[PDB]
């Protein structure tokens, strides 16, 4: 009725990007501001998915590991999805795992072209 | 030939 978990799906975020090239993100967010981030998928052997995020005019790169049924960036904290991985770098800054940063999620790439 | 990326560091 009111709660909708009937099936949630990830691609209608406008963060959600497909199998996007390197080269290319880095084109288009040349163009992008800052705070804009996404996520595209890469087949990899312990990667399986990759975030970008532009601060600074310096389009960053974050790879994701996801094994033994969890979802993870770094070596430290785990989570159970996506979902949970997106939401809290959206809100918290990425400082708390990578110093050298320290932005958030705000803009996706498909905001403005 | 290597993946760099931000990583923790």
């Amino acid at each position: 009725s009111r709660p909708p978990s009937r099936e949630i799906d990830y691609t209608a975020y406008p963060w959600f990007a497909g199998n996007m090239e390197r080269q290319q993100t880095d084109n288009l967010l040349k163009s992008h501001a800052s705070g804009t981030y996404l996520i595209r998928e890469r087949p990899a052997e312990a990667e399986r998915f990759a975030i970008s995020i532009k601060f600074n005019d310096e389009v960053k790169h974050i790879k994701v590991v996801e094994k033994d049924n969890w979802i993870h960036i770094t070596e430290a904290k785990k989570f159970d999805s996506l979902l949970e991985l997106v939401e809290y770098y959206q809100c918290h800054s990425l400082k708390e795992s990578f110093k050298q940063l320290d932005t958030t999620l705000k803009y996706p790439y498909k905001s403005r072209e | 030939e290597e993946p760099v990326y931000e990583e923790v560091g």
